[PDB]
DNA sequence: GCAGACACTACGAGTACATA
DNA sequence: TTTTTATGTACTCGTAGTGTCTGC
């Protein structure tokens, strides 16, 4: 900045006035906050018997049913809507779930399985190599573990872990680590 | 050892047939499609001195394209492969040979029951017209004493009735009558001239294209008719 | 007093209000809009309402008309990233030699596939805010990214109070009466206008459309009232047969509605919902869901609908 | 019958108006956009010797570009279009006449309400300035004795009041006052000098461009004004 | 008034520093980058008779090229820029001053801490070898008497150690060393011989290039070594 | 007369929906 | 108070690669 004066502009003004569209793209990606949802305002109405009209709100049978399926008191209604409610309207689905699900303040955290990304990768590798289903692959993994041939088999299969395969293994970019984990597999 | 850019451009074409390739000691490379509908071979200049199986050939060639042309390629001490060039060094995992589909045996193509030739310009015109006329199959036959290639759109013409394209390749001189059908999807060859050897016996047969870089053999379609 | 555009032949397009005072809005919304027009400068505004025909585009243009702004009306679906890089920058950076505030109206900008462009727009707002303002209108507010919603005054149309609704409906009755008088439509019974207003609320566009449709013979009398207060797709015969447990009439009605099974089942559930006990609501939705789930599975469809009728007639507890 | 390059360029320009064309035996070709915005007629050197409808004119011109310029176009024995080249032959499908939107008869333009003339240089300057200032609509009107074309950008200027371009053709000795708005998208003609006829009768109107080889009728915009 | 092709060429070169420009009445043009890192000034022949801010200079110069060389330039009654030709007229918009960045005053270059000169051959060779070897950062330095300009690659080398190119200009007389690092992004000058002045103080610095038509001032990077 | 400009296509990302 | 099932199909947007013609 040769001109040592200037009130100085923000990054957006510098990007736009200069018409450097890469700086404009970065400034726009600055606002790339993502993932907005208000499904739990609907579920609360189902749980707390609040008044709530879905004639103007977005509805999700999968999200509503999976949220209500976290507590056994609602499992009868979720089961019924999972059997005979698939061909119902979203309004009808919501109406039934309000009429049937018993009242209760039950909000909590969903039950999610925490997986060994390395073990998932090993099972997927064994299923790809031997063209078997998932449980057959797990049985192969058990047999190769209790035989000591697993380091040998993993060594023979280390070349099969392409960078697209790791996308199927796990979306966490820390997948790079497993990559090195598989590079050092001897 | 380094891979000259002609070797790299050839391997990029060999990746169009098979996603991986197995390189064995010698000045000769080959690959075949996993379904066995096309196979390729090529005598290459750069000497291959150690056997190495590459499962991901396109990613390997992307690694190659980045770090110079005089890149020294070898196998690493641990068991993988190494690519060193002045400023950098990259390690690539060496796959087990059983993880890559290899043609195992160099197919000795029999003495051709029909021989012809096709220039690079003729092949380019044929590919352009096929991209234009939606042509997906070709039929090499003998028409009025010459050897012709008729291009059909098998989708809208399941029986190959209406000829959409026609090309002449010279006289035949022989005494046999044939109609070798070739699906255009099985021709992964790079532009250039090609000596075309069509062989058939009973229910078996093949079409070999000897080019200025590599030879590509392709399998005929099911309802090909000949009288050899 | 009323705004008439002689270029338009469609009634709802001919009588589009041109001033904030002419629009029929909630009291607080109209107060805020009058304040905006009085203070002279227009901020960045987002007018949204999922219910169509409440007045978003009308109010945007009326704000621009009251402020006497240099308005650039743009179809939101055409406001792609190149439009922001080009026409919007060209309009923002152009010098104004008349003191008119520059305002960009982006009508119906709630397309998800434009999110990226919207992000660019946000950055645009941080560079040319001193030169121009933006009035976005939308139906799906979630189609507008969160930074845009946060940077603007977000006004939710079609969300009135009960007294607001009474006042708005009286104003709409008066406006339809004035439209009839301008159009040469004789009003023999104001109950027709009242029924139209109450039936098509809060969609005013659809209200004027219904007025144009039912005012075909030029007179709004008791016949048009009976036509408006009617339901042409009413299912009442099936509902009354179920209420009476009339097996003969249900057996007769099964083939009448068996042709459009999906639509009839939907409408029948929708109608039974409001006329039965909560536990009857549970049972009705279970019965209807099962019967519809086995639609393509059953052999005789008319028999399937009669089976549904028998189930409902037996298990329903009508309030 | 060969196709001189002028004929093929004219056919391309016509293809920009309608994806398909219906050309009958003679030396007269015509086309009209499916949305009825522009119409074109022209005489050309090459002689059409058989009636045939082309569904995809652009692809036909592509396959024509794919062979020698002296290629022979005829009607195949099956009824399609046979393009005979040196060694190759291309068979292009003949479309069903009902599946191509074409004018029924050459529409005779009425007696003009105003007449002027556009030099090819003025038209080229107008097009290049339209690329420049991004003007998307024009207005043929009168400016103190002369006939002028005003060029507006309807995206940023919706009322067509901020004139971005102005061109002066000839003078207007009549007594009428008119303002014919034309959308730039409907200017599908090739460069050249054009006698510009303008017809309007209350609600009806059109703008004809007479060239030495082709005539182009263009529909005016709905909100044009005149007192004829 | 008009604009000669050399004036338009100077403006087109200035457009590489800023997409817009500010013109005040006189015969002196100038511009600044938005980040203030580079600057340009020029004494030119043609006369400026009305102040105006231009939003897009490149399109303006293109539109000037679309008309004749004797195109009259003036200010329309609405405040924009009128460009009158023989029969055509262009109305280019005038920009708001708050949307274009302009140097508020001609910069006063201080006493030159060091001086040298550059022949046009050295400049064109430097530009070509930078484009070739991918040089992104340069630095002026003193060796055993002569002043030279070296160039590395700041991306591959954050410490500035590998001298990938160097060029010799003249001899240095003095007692102080100076290794000034400058980014290539602020290097937009037309080819020719330039009298190079260099000023430094404390962590700040500048380099002026005086030419026959224009002068170009370039800032220095933050961690530049001064020793003054 | 050849860089550059203009247009066209191929592909990744994001969204949406039906059915199981 | 939390928050996403697999497969197949369809659409839109942005951009980058690519081919091809042309203006001082
Ligand atoms: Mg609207």
């Amino acid at each position: 900045s040769l001109f040592k004066d200037d009130i100085q502009l923000n990054e957006h003004q510098v990007a736009w006035y200069s018409k450097d569209w890469t700086a404009v793209q970065s400034a726009a990606d600055s606002f790339k906050e993502k993932a907005e949802n208000e499904f739990f305002e609907i579920i609360g109405a189902i749980n707390n018997k609040t008044k709530c009209s879905i004639a103007q709100k977005d509805y999700s049978k999968f999200m509503v049913e999976n949220a209500l399926s976290q507590f056994p008191e609602c499992m009868p209604a979720v089961y019924a809507m999972n059997l005979i409610g698939s061909g119902l309207s979203d309004e009808a689905h919501f109406n039934y779930l309000m009429a049937a699900v018993p009242r209760g303040k039950r909000y909590g955290k969903w039950a999610k399985l925490v997986e060994d990304s390395t073990e998932v990768l090993i099972i997927k590798l064994l299923a790809k190599r031997y063209q078997v289903n998932t449980n057959d692959a797990i049985n192969y993994k058990s047999i190769l573990t209790k035989n000591g041939k697993l380091p040998l088999v993993l060594k023979e299969l280390k070349g099969l872990v392409t960078d697209d395969f790791l996308k199927e293994v796990t979306k966490n970019v820390k997948e790079q680590k497993q990559l090195k984990k598989l590079a050092l597999e001897w | 050892m380094k891979l000259s850019k002609d070797t790299t451009a050839l391997l990029k074409n060999f990746a169009t047939i098979n996603s991986g390739i197995m390189l064995k000691s010698g000045q000769f490379i080959m690959t075949r499609a996993v379904n066995g509908t096309t196979y390729a071979e090529a005598n290459i200049s750069d000497v291959i001195d150690f056997d190495v199986a590459i499962y991901d050939l396109n990613g390997f060639l992307g690694i190659l394209s980045l770090v110079n042309d005089d890149a020294e390629i070898s196998q690493s001490e641990d068991g993988n492969i190494k690519i060193a060039d002045a400023r950098s060094t990259i390690f690539w995992p060496a796959a087990d040979p059983s993880t890559v589909v290899a043609p195992n045996k160099p197919i000795p193509f029999p003495v051709a029951s029909a021989v012809t030739e096709i220039k690079a310009e003729d092949l380019q015109q044929l590919l352009r017209v096929s991209r234009g006329l939606q042509i997906d199959t070709i039929a090499i036959t003998v028409k009025e004493g010459k050897i012709v290639i008729n291009g059909f759109n098998k989708v809208e013409d399941s029986a190959l009735t209406r000829v959409k394209y026609s090309l002449t390749l010279g006289d035949y001189d022989g005494e046999n009558t044939f109609n070798f059908i070739i699906n255009m999807a099985n021709m992964k060859m790079q532009p250039g001239n090609y000596k075309l050897l069509l062989w058939a016996k009973g229910k078996q047969g093949a079409a070999k294209f000897e080019g200025e870089h590599a030879n590509y053999v392709v399998a005929l379609e099911a309802d090909s008719t000949h009288d050899f | 007093m009323i705004t008439v555009n002689e270029k338009e032949h469609i009634l709802e397009q001919k009588y589009r209000p041109s001033t904030i005072d002419e629009c029929i809005l909630p009291a607080f919304d109209k107060e805020t809009f009058k304040s905006i027009t009085s203070k002279g400068k227009i901020p960045h505004i987002i007018l949204h309402s999922p219910s169509p025909g409440t007045g978003k585009t009308t109010v945007a243009k009326a704000l621009c008309h009251d402020v006497n702004a240099d308005m650039m009306f743009v179809n939101g679906s055409d406001c792609k990233i190149d439009f922001v890089r080009g026409p919007l920058t060209n309009f923002a950076s152009a010098a104004s030699f008349d003191g008119r505030q520059k305002v960009i109206v982006i009508d119906e900008f709630d397309r998800s596939g434009l999110a990226e462009s919207q992000r660019h727009l946000r950055s645009f707002m941080e560079a040319y805010s001193s030169n121009c303002s933006i009035i976005i209108t939308a139906n799906n507010i979630d189609g507008i990214i969160k930074p845009l919603q946060s940077r603007c005054r977000v006004i939710t149309f079609g969300q009135p109070t009960d007294e607001d609704k009474i006042e708005m409906m009286k104003q709409m009755i008066r406006r339809l009466t004035e439209i009839c008088k301008h159009e040469g439509i004789a009003i023999a019974d104001m109950k027709v206008v009242a029924a139209l207003v109450k039936k098509n609320f809060p969609d005013f566009r659809k209200t004027i459309g219904e007025l144009d449709s039912y005012s075909s013979k030029g007179v709004l009398d008791a016949g048009i009232l009976s036509l408006v207060t009617n339901d042409r797709g009413a299912i009442d015969d099936v509902l009354e047969s179920l209420k009476n447990k009339d097996v003969k009439q249900l057996r007769a009605l099964a083939p009448k509605y068996a042709a459009d099974y999906s639509w009839f089942v939907g409408k029948l559930a929708e109608e039974i919902y409001s006329r039965v006990t909560p536990q009857s609501i549970i049972r009705m939705y279970e019965i209807v869901g099962e019967n519809n789930q086995y639609h393509g599975i059953a052999a005789n469809t008319e028999l399937h609908l009669a089976y549904l009728f028998i189930q409902l007639a037996c298990e329903m507890q009508w309030k």
